[PDB]
Order: structure tokens, then C-alpha cells, then sequence
């Protein structure tokens, strides 16, 4: 009551711009969530809003949204599903499988959307060309981020590379970083063929172009939402689907609790300490 | 004489033979060379030689599937070679 | 040449260091004033990054930035005129030397007790030299009612 | 190469049947990667094949998408989007931050979907008529899940229950879980105007009616995906993009370390133990 | 039964050092049980053990035991604190509350052990006398992490520094970095 008098002054201790939940209409960053729904924008719209403040265009959603489906699942060996199908066989928790896969995601396993959107964002900025860049990369004792294959190579497409790339070369008005990561790519299938760009390549330097080449963002803020980890969360909401269709997936199969055989365990305890 | 040598080994020339060279006070002139350049050092001079292409040995000209075998050599690093003298043999 | 007027009620300082408390009562001081603007424009704190400190304008609450360094925060308001400097002792010395590279600087408030007399005489020199006024060092500062306070001047509102 | 030649015999400890990564091209529950994009499903066709292995109707999908896009954010107030911003001025990481937010997931927040589903279900499955469902939710001390608004009542409709509610009623080919609810309804706003079809209540009977009315499923399998989770994986891939949202927010903003005032604690510690 | 025999090869896919689970005992680091009991280490020498597969001393046990104490808590109002108290409002679960709360540790929140004890090390090391550590400090931008207090001070001591430091100084054979560390 002193407040609505406006007899007191108490300093707010959070902000937020993302979301208003007060008032008659919910508001995804000044868009009410009918106008959401009347503009018909999706799934890659309402991210727009809620991780960028920004009205993005129909083929930047459109690429968001396709960036989400490619990297939804690949399989439950690596190391987020093959935790999160553990604390499943654990008889835990939905949210407790998925929080146990996603806490692996880091630098080893999912941060290479994010290494080579940073590596490649770095080489074009500095001038350098691709060459350069190639031989730097080398004498530096570091493997470019976002480029090689286990199977796949020129003449044995990725498939969902070829589906990315078709879209953003088709959608998107100027893909630089892009180009800039072909001739590379060019460059390092001619040392061996598997060294081809990668889904988290593709992804991460068509991710930048968006970013700076649809007409939203400012290149300082373009640059601030890759630092900040924008790319992370692309691959993290992706692949929580996959995670989440792991645990559902133990859980209809009914799986027991695992533990992992002795003779896979290589013992080297002290002799006595 | 020196700058010659100069190109002969900054652009990996194997043999390289200009005769002849005629001078004059006018200057040089270069009538004929003969070179044969040692193509595995393409990875260094891709820029300096451009798009060198390396003529077959006159003769009969070469077959399709010959020309498949040497594109498919530069696939990988495997070594993919062919070479036919008569087609209409049966030892194959 | 040392100026007339120190303060106007369009005067925009810069203050160094972190007095959140002293910031909030020089605001206080210009919402009773009826001025248009804050009199503080930006803060500089070498001790952590570049961001945003929230203070209030009467019941409104505003933001002002706060720069790891001087040339930002000059570079980022150059309608800034004024420096109040709670460096302490050790630290007073480089930072009025520092402020004094910057010509949109006019007047130099110096807080800090305990400044050694030769250091204080050079900072005389140079400020001479330069046409700035320095409003000396181991003061709480001054009041201009209706246009500017100095720092903790005239205790609370 | 023992295996290679069939000599030895070793049984398998994990099993899968939503994604295969291994092979030429990646696979979504039988369904390979280029034909989800030919087919052109969006996010609810790969949540349906990694979800439920099923090829879901078009309308199914959207309505999935509709979902994950009204349960996105509901602002920063509550308790995961709260957890989610303190761990974000913590300094911490994209993963931490969002799976400190997630980790509150479960009755009291984020569980009217599941909540509501089960209770509705199991009334209509029961054959009780409304009214006597709401009697016997009424003296069992049990408020009705999914039922009830802060501010929006009848003639101040909540308008995303609207939204959901007019594409549930285009598109679906039955909803008499829906059609249930909504009497249920009728009924609690007779007895005051704010009893209200909640967005969780029209969520979750909407999802059973979708599960059990489109023709992918059988009655057993629409019961067992509700039973292990399915709608508590709806609300937690939503309400994951708004919690990335707020981490990336409270990066942008620079917000420094949070400390609860004292002032809003009370210390009730015994005289001496 | 082809291991048994010794007719195939599998490469372990997983290495380990400090527990023996398999085996008629448990054993901690090449220790059992039994006799971890009866050499009357308790929860720091089971810590020296699995950390650090080492036989510390007693002392060594007891002042990890006594950093432990002094760290258990600090009350509700850190973001840690704060955030398993929100997770156990949800009505959510012991591990989901602790782990909700432990997540916050990191950098801003509860790392400041690491930092001072990196920033002290390196220090040391590189040979430089304190007050060039603190000139050093100061010019680039950073404050000395471990020193500071809101209330406490010389002449108000904090007194669980106080506990820590009178017995490193009693039982501990040698204290260089905290001697430096109190030049500092
Ligand atoms: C406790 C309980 C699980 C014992 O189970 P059990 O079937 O007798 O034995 P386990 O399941 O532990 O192990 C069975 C075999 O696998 C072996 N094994 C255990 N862990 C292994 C691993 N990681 N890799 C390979 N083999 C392993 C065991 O040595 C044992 O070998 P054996 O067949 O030569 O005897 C059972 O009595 C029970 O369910 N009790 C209920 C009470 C309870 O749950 N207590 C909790 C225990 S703290
Ligand atoms: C340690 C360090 C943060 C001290 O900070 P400080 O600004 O002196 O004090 P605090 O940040 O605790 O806060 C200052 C005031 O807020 C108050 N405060 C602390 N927690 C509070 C809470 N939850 N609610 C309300 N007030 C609180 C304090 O009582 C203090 O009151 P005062 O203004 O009357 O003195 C600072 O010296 C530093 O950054 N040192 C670097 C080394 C380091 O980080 N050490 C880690 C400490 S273990």
C-alpha cells in the first residue's frame, strides 16, 4: 500500500526483456502471443523473440527450426544420450534423464557448433584467407572446428549438410562466413576427402551469417550472441528432443537398472596407500 | 643464366631445356624449351602454375575409361593406374 | 584558462570509483533541483568490466554505465565536464594525472585525505598548465544549490 | 574380429528404437533424415518419430508445435525461471543455468499438464458424468486440476487457451476428453467466474485426446505414453527455450552475482543446540 | 567363457584408481575397509584416499575435516542456498534440490577457494615479494581473491579464519604460501 501511494522507493533487483507474463496477454519481447500465433510464426519465430528481442524473417525461423530437427538425435551412444538413457535405466525422473544427458554438453561433446562458429567467425575477421587460415590452424597444433568426417566425404555427401546448405544458399540474401568455410572445406578435402564440413560447421558458420546478414541484428550484437552461447542453446534445446525421446524410449522398454561389467573396467589402484 | 635457375627451382621444374636461346643485342629469345616439372610439389606451387595441365605422350589418344582412371587416382591417395595398348587383346 | 563558472545546471560529471551511495544522493540532489538530466553521466571502476549500475531519478529508475576505463567513459560522454575522484591516496594521484589528458575536463574534485605535498603540487602544476580547476584535495567538495553537488556535500536529502 | 566371423557370442546391455546415427544416412524411428525434411514435418513430426515412433497427421504435428510454443516462458517470476536467472548471474554456463531452472520441474511447477491429463482421464475413463466429478474431486479435498485462472474468467478469456482450443476444434477429427473437460468447466465457473479451463488443463486433455484420437496409436499405447511422462517432456522442451532465453538475457544485461536480501528472510534458529 | 580361457582380446573401455568394489573387501585406494576403520581415519583420510589415493596424515585429515566444517554453510541468502530452498518449495526431491543449489557453484559463487589458492600459488612462484604482488594486482584491473571482508577486520577478527590459521600454524610442518599470504 505504501508502494501504490508511491510513498517508498525499493530498488527493483532483477530485470528481464524477454517475457511479460503480467497483464491481460501474455507477450513474447512486445509481441502479444495472439499476434504470435495470427503472424504465424513457429517454433523458430517464438525463439527469435525469446533468445534475440527480435522480429526475425520467415527463412531465418524457417533455418532455425530446421537447425533444431537436424540435431535432435544422433543415436544413443554418445556420451548426453548414453547418460540420460543410465538415469533412465535408474527408474529416475524425465527431468533428472535429461538434466543427466544435457550436463555433459560442454566443450568434448555438443560445443562444436559453438567452437567452429568462434573459429571460423575469427579467421574471416582477421582477413586471413582460407589457406592462411588452413596452414595457421596447422602450425597452432589445432584441428579446424567443424570440418571432418568418420564415413563421409566428397562424392559421399552428409545428406543434412546438403539439406542446410541447400536452404541457406536458396533463403538466406549473402552467406560470407559461409563461402569463406567452402573454401576451406575445398582446401582440407584436398588433403583427404573425409574432411568435409561438418553438420556443426555448417550450422555454426550459417548460423553467424544469419545472424549478421538478415537485416535484425547489428554486428556488435550479432557478436554478443555468439559470445554469450546462442549456438549452445541451439544444439541443447535440439538435442534435449532426442534426449527426452531416450528416456521415453527406456521407459517403454522397461529396462532394469544397469551397471557396467568388471571386465570392461581396467583396475590400477595404488598397491597400498 | 641465373635467373633461369632461379625459375627452375622455385617453380619444382625437374628438366628444363631452352634450345636454343638466341640473343642478340636486341636481347633474349626463347625458340624452344622442353620441361618436364615434378607434379607431387602441386601443393606448392598451385598458385604459380595455375590450372598446368600435363600433356600424354603423342600418340594414340587416350581412352575415356583411361582418362576415368587417372581422374580416380586423384580421388584419395590410393594409386589407380591403367594404360592399353590394343583394346582388341584377350589377356587382360 | 581556469573558467568562472564551475557549474551550470546542465554540468555532467564522471565519477571514479565505486560510491554508489555518494552517485545516489548527487541524484537526489538534482531531482530536488528540477534539473532536466542527472548530473553524474557515467562511472569509472577500473576493477571489474564495462556494464550498468541502476540508480533512481526520483521514483524512476534509470541506469547509469560504468566504464573499466577513462577513455571510454570520456570517448561514450563528451559533454562531460566535470571529474569527482574518490580515488584514494594511492590512487589519486595517477587518476587526476589520467583525467587531465582529457580537455573536456574543466574541474577536478579531489576527496582524498592523506595525498603526499609533492604529489599534490605536481597535480597543481599540471592543472595550471592545463586551465583546470581542482577543487583540492581532502575535501568533501561544494554545493551549488539548483545546479550541482559535489559527492557527499550537504550530508543527505 | 571374433564378432566379425560370429565366433563368440555377447549379449547387448543397451537396447534403442528411436534414432540409428550408424549407416549412410540418419535415421528417426525408421524414418531417414531426408525424408523428414521431403515430407516436410517441422518440430512435432521429429518429436513424434523420436517421441513416439509414429508418423504423425499434419494437424497432430502443429498442434505439438502450437504447444511447445505456448508453453515457451511465463515470465521470470517463477520458480525455474527464477532458478535459471540466479544461476545465470552466478557466472555460471548455458547447460548449469538451465538445468539448475529445470530441475524444479516436477509437482508444484510444471506438472498441471501431467496432473491434469491423468485426472481427467481417469474421470471419463470411470464413466462418471462432470458433476459427479466435481463432487468427488470436491470432498476427496482435491482441487481440480487444470481448472482455475489468477485474473481471466468467463468474457475475459485467456486467449492461448483459445488459440489451442479453436485449433483443437478445426482440426481434430474427436475430442471427447475435451468435450468432457469443457463440461467440467461449465460447471466450475458456475460456481465462481475465474474456474476457468486452464492452458495446462486444455494442454493436457487436448494431448490425450490427440494420442488416443488420431489413428497412430493404440488405447494401450495412448495410456502408457501418458503414464511414462510424455506431457512432462511437452512442458520441459517448451519451457527450455524460455529458460535459455532468460540465461541469455541476463548475460545481455551483465547482471552481477544475485544475494537474497536479509530483509526478506526470517532466521527462526533454536536458542542453542 | 572366451575370456575365462584367454582365447579373445577386449580392450577396457574404462580406467580407475581409487575404489575396489569387486573382491571378497572394499577397498579405498589400495586400503580396505577394515583397516581404514581400525588406522582410525575418518572422513578426511577416506577423502585423502579417494581424491588423491594417498596415506595422508592425521593432521592433514583433520584440517581437511575442519575446512569442511568451516564451509558446511553460510546461510540461505547465497545463490546457492537460495536455489535448493526454491527447488524444495517446488516440492521437488533431495538430489533435484542439491543438485538445483550446487549447479550455482562456480566462478561468482563458491570458487573463490580455487581462485585465491591459484592466484597465491602463482604469485609465489613466480618469485615475486608481496607488495610487488599487490602492485602487480592492482595494475591489472583485479582484486586479491581471499582477501576481503564485509564487517570483519584487524582487531575484529573473522574467527573461523581464526581456527583454520591457529591450527595450520600449530600442526603443519611447513607454511610458506601462508606465510606469504599474511605478508599480503
Ligand atoms: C542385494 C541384491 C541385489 C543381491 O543381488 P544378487 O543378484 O544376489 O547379486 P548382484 O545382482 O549384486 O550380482 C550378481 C552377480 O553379478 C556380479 N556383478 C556385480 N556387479 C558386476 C559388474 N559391474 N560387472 C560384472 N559383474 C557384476 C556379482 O559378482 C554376482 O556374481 P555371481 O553371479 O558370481 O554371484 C538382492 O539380494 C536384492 O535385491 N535385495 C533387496 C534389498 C536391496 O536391494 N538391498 C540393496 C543392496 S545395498
Ligand atoms: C570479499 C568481498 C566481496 C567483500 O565485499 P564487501 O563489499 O566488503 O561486502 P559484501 O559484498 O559482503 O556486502 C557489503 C554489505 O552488504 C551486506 N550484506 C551482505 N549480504 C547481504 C544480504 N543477503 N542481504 C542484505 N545485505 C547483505 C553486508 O552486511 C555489508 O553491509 P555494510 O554495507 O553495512 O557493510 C570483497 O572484499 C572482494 O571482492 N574480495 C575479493 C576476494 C573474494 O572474492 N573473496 C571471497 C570471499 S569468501
Amino acid at each position: 500500500w505504501a508502494r501504490e501511494l508511491g510513498l517508498i522507493r525499493k530498488p527493483a533487483s532483477f530485470m528481464t526483456s524477454i517475457c511479460d507474463e503480467r497483464g491481460q496477454e501474455l507477450i513474447y519481447a512486445g509481441m502479444p502471443i495472439t499476434e504470435v500465433f495470427k503472424e504465424e510464426m513457429g517454433i523458430g519465430g517464438v525463439l527469435g523473440l525469446l533468445w534475440f528481442q527480435k522480429r526475425l524473417p520467415k527463412y531465418s525461423c524457417q533455418f532455425i527450426e530446421m537447425c533444431l530437427m537436424v540435431t535432435a538425435d544422433h543415436g544413443p551412444a554418445v556420451s548426453g544420450a548414453h547418460n540420460t538413457i543410465i538415469c533412465a535405466r535408474a527408474g529416475k525422473d524425465l527431468v533428472s534423464s535429461l538434466t543427466s544427458g544435457l550436463l555433459t554438453i560442454g566443450d568434448r561433446f555438443g560445443g562444436a557448433l559453438d567452437a567452429a562458429a568462434k573459429m571460423f567467425s575469427k579467421a574471416f575477421d582477421s582477413g586471413i584467407i582460407p589457406m592462411e587460415f588452413v596452414n595457421k590452424m596447422k602450425k597452432e597444433g589445432k584441428l579446424i572446428m567443424g570440418i571432418g568426417h568418420r564415413v563421409k566425404s566428397i562424392n559421399n555427401p552428409d545428406m543434412r549438410v546438403q539439406i542446410l546448405k541447400d536452404y541457406v544458399r536458396q533463403h538466406f540474401p549473402a552467406t560470407p562466413l559461409l563461402d569463406y568455410a567452402l573454401e576451406v572445406e575445398k582446401i582440407t578435402t584436398s588433403k583427404k576427402p573425409n574432411l568435409i564440413l561438418n553438420v556443426a560447421g555448417l550450422i555454426g558458420v550459417a548460423f553467424v551469417d544469419m545472424l549478421r546478414n538478415c537485416g535484425s541484428f547489428t554486428r556488435e550484437e550479432a557478436d554478443e550472441y555468439i559470445d554469450i552461447g546462442a549456438l549452445n542453446g541451439i544444439f541443447v534445446l535440439g538435442r534435449s528432443m532426442g534426449f527426452i525421446g531416450h528416456y521415453l524410449d527406456q521407459k517403454r522398454l522397461k529396462q532394469g537398472l544397469y551397471r557396467h561389467p568388471w571386465d570392461d573396467i581396467s583396475y590400477v589402484l595404488p598397491e597400498h596407500m | 643464366i641465373s635467373g633461369l635457375f632461379n625459375f627452375y627451382e622455385d617453380l619444382y621444374f625437374t628438366y628444363l631445356e631452352i634450345n636454343p636461346l638466341v640473343v642478340t643485342k636486341d636481347g633474349v629469345y626463347v625458340l624452344d624449351l622442353a620441361a618436364k616439372v615434378d607434379a607431387t610439389a602441386d601443393y606448392i606451387c598451385k598458385v604459380k602454375w595455375g590450372d598446368i595441365e600435363f600433356p600424354p605422350p603423342f600418340g594414340r589418344e587416350a581412352y575415356p575409361e583411361e582418362a576415368y582412371i587417372a581422374d580416380l587416382d586423384a580421388k584419395s591417395g590410393a594409386s589407380l593406374k591403367l594404360t592399353l595398348l590394343n583394346p582388341k587383346g584377350r589377356i587382360w | 584558462g581556469k573558467s568562472t563558472t564551475l557549474f551550470s545546471r546542465h554540468t555532467k560529471a564522471i565519477v571514479w570509483g565505486m560510491q554508489t551511495r555518494a552517485v545516489q544522493g548527487m541524484l537526489d540532489f538534482d531531482y530536488v533541483c528540477s534539473r532536466d538530466e542527472p548530473s553524474v553521466a557515467a562511472m569509472v571502476y577500473p576493477f571489474t568490466g564495462d556494464h550498468k549500475q541502476k540508480f533512481y531519478w526520483g521514483h524512476k529508475e534509470i541506469l547509469i554505465p560504468v566504464f573499466k576505463n577513462m577513455a571510454d567513459a570520456m570517448r561514450k560522454h563528451p559533454e562531460v565536464d566535470v571529474l569527482i575522484n574518490f580515488a584514494s591516496l594511492r590512487s589519486a594521484y595517477d587518476s587526476t594525472m589520467e583525467t587531465m589528458n582529457y580537455a573536456q575536463i574543466r574541474t577536478i574534485a579531489i576527496i582524498a585525505e592523506g595525498i603526499p605535498e609533492a604529489l599534490t603540487r605536481k597535480l597543481i602544476k599540471k592543472a595550471d598548465q592545463k586551465g583546470v580547476t581542482i577543487i583540492g584535495p581532502a575535501t568533501v567538495g561544494g554545493i551549488k544549490p539548483g545546479c550541482f553537488k559535489i559527492g557527499n556535500t550537504g550530508g543527505m536529502l
